[PDB]
């Protein structure tokens, strides 16, 4: 995250933190959906550009976090993977279209003040709020700048952009599997997901029942907060139904 | 629903009437604000 | 980052 701030305790109880046995270090971010099952992205897992392929017992699941190298006990909840599964139709190749994956846990989670999961929209809530110029919120541990890391998780309140804007800002083919979100350069604030946040989850409150909601996962961008560039994210309503065949089928 | 009920509500927020220090910025994005 | 307890190591 870079030009955002220190969480509040208990602000992100979905967070999700990936992590890789050997070497231990923070691999990617992730979100909490249910007791059993975890959201991130698939570049996070499999990426042959950079020669990433990793399987289930690479890395491990870090659940109720808030420090970024500290193992919180009693706090934080750490989980094994029982089976990762990509999208399909995932494209690597070209442009990241389809950036994602669900993990099964090996077991169920318990959840506390620091861990809780977060809803998936359905078509009526995806539709209210995911517009131009609403903002939602990323979080994440990784860098602060492009060119060094947080103590603690980071969290930015982004505006969504049109999709016109997104598209003449990159060369990269965009697709409706994707959006973007970041404040333009003539709008004073600014900020934005960095390398480290891969993953993670870009959520949004409903003013009408009050819920938080994943909207988005933390995919691409070309740098780290700069101007006139964007961040770009998965569309998670877009991908619903391939996630619900997932988890009521495994 | 779309969710196992329960989902989205915060331990240490909702479920307490509390606020953290900048939600209502988005709340204030979806109509009209900046 | 601060080692993680061994019976995770699976
Ligand atoms: C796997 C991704 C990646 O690194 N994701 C991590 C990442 C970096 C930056 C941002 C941001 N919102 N500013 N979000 C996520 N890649 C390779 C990229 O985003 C490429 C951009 C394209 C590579 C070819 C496929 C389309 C994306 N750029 C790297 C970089 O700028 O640091």
């Amino acid at each position: 995250i870079v030009e955002g701030s220190d969480a509040e305790i208990g602000m992100s109880p979905w967070q999700v933190m990936l992590f890789r046995k050997s070497p231990q270090e923070l691999l990617c971010g992730a979100s909490l959906i249910s007791d059993r099952w975890v959201l991130t992205a698939a570049h996070c897992l499999l990426y042959p550009p950079w020669d990433k392929n990793f399987t289930e017992n690479d890395l491990l699941v870090r659940i109720g976090k808030h420090s970024r190298t500290r193992y919180e006990r009693n706090i934080e909840k750490i989980s094994m993977l029982e089976k990762i599964y990509i999208h399909p139709r995932y494209n690597w190749r070209e442009n990241l279209d389809r950036d994602i994956a669900l993990m099964k846990l090996k077991k169920p989670v318990a959840f506390s003040d620091y861990i809780h999961p977060v809803c998936l929209p359905d078509r009526e809530t995806a539709a209210s709020l995911l517009q131009a110029g609403y903002k939602g919120r990323v979080t994440g541990w990784g860098n602060l700048k492009e060119t060094g890391q947080p103590s603690v998780l980071q969290v930015v309140n982004l505006p969504i952009v049109e999709r016109p804007v997104c598209k003449d800002s990159t060369r990269i083919r965009i697709t409706d599997n994707m959006f973007c979100a970041g404040y333009k350069p003539d709008e004073g604030k600014r900020g934005d997901a960095c390398e480290g946040d891969s993953g993670g989850p870009f959520v949004m409150k409903s003013p009408f029942n009050n819920r938080w909601y994943q909207m988005g996962i933390v995919s691409w961008g070309e740098g780290c907060d700069r101007d006139g560039k964007y961040g770009f994210y998965t569309h998670v309503f877009r991908l619903k139904k391939w996630i619900q065949k997932v988890i009521d089928q495994f | 629903g779309s969710g196992e009920a329960d989902c989205g509500l915060r331990p240490l927020f909702e479920k307490k009437s509390l606020e953290d220090k900048t939600e209502r910025e988005l709340l204030e994005s979806y109509i009209d604000g900046r | 980052y601060e080692p993680i307890p061994e019976e995770f190591a699976q």
